[PDB]
């Protein structure tokens, strides 16, 4: 159900970078959740300003 | 208390002061003081805000008067329909409470005025007293639910239509006091 979401939901959900899923996430007050590694998910959660 | 030739006198002083005082306090767009700015986008930076409930301003600024009426606005993951929240955003975005003091100090006021007409109806002077304690209920419960919000530090300070309001309250109270002397006269003379 995701992915037949995320296959049609617009404006297109998927991100070229890290960087841009993070700024989506901000951006959106958490209204959009990036789909990511967890390793990177938890460096970005350690870099300030940390929400 | 004796002297009760002046006490109609002296009750009557406090209850007019006590609502000039309130309604001042409640038509001025500021309480008391505080850090934040005078309206968004002494605009943004810095300024200290003169903050109120149903109105708030500022006061030393670049610019002064810009006041603004209370609003809301969103917050991360939302968390505003909580069961808490939405009770407080509901109670806090209102000036319920000090203007419903406001009307029943006025109707205090519109009470009292039955010393005259409607003469030696006597113990009707009870409806002063309920119209004073109301009128104090409604008064602290604004004022709790004002800092209660406000507190959250901004470097508050007190200022004189927040005097005007808490002081208001005191004021109630010894004019209930005194109008429950003149009720138990009353009551004294149906009972002769």
């Amino acid at each position: 159900k995701m992915w037949t979401y995320m296959r049609s939901a617009e404006p297109s959900v998927f991100v070229r970078t890290t960087a841009e899923g993070v700024a989506r996430v901000r951006k959106s007050k958490g209204k959009y959740a990036y789909l990511l590694e967890s390793t990177m998910n938890e460096y970005i959660e350690q870099r300030k300003p940390c929400d | 208390l004796f002297d009760r030739g002046v006490q109609m006198l002296l009750t009557t002083v406090g209850a007019f002061a006590a609502f000039s005082l309130m309604t001042i306090a409640v038509g001025t767009d500021y309480w008391l003081y505080s850090r934040g700015v005078c309206k968004t986008k002494k605009k943004n930076e810095e300024v200290m805000t003169h903050s109120g409930l149903w109105r708030t301003c500022c006061l030393e600024g670049n610019f002064k008067g810009l006041c603004k009426q209370i609003d809301h606005f969103p917050e991360d993951a939302d968390y505003e329909a909580d069961t808490a929240e939405y009770f407080l955003r509901a109670v806090r975005a209102s000036s319920i409470f000090p203007i419903l003091s406001v009307i029943l100090l006025f109707m205090g006021g519109l009470c009292i005025a039955a010393s005259e007409f409607y003469k030696t109806r006597h113990n009707i002077i009870l409806s002063a007293g309920i119209f004073f304690v109301s009128a104090g209920l409604s008064n602290i419960i604004g004022i709790i639910v004002y800092i209660s919000a406000n507190a959250g530090k901004n470097s508050y300070s007190y200022g004189w239509s927040f005097y005007f309001g808490a002081l208001s309250f005191i004021i109630a109270e010894m004019v209930g006091v005194l109008a429950v002397h003149m009720f138990i006269d009353r009551h004294k003379q149906l009972t002769g």
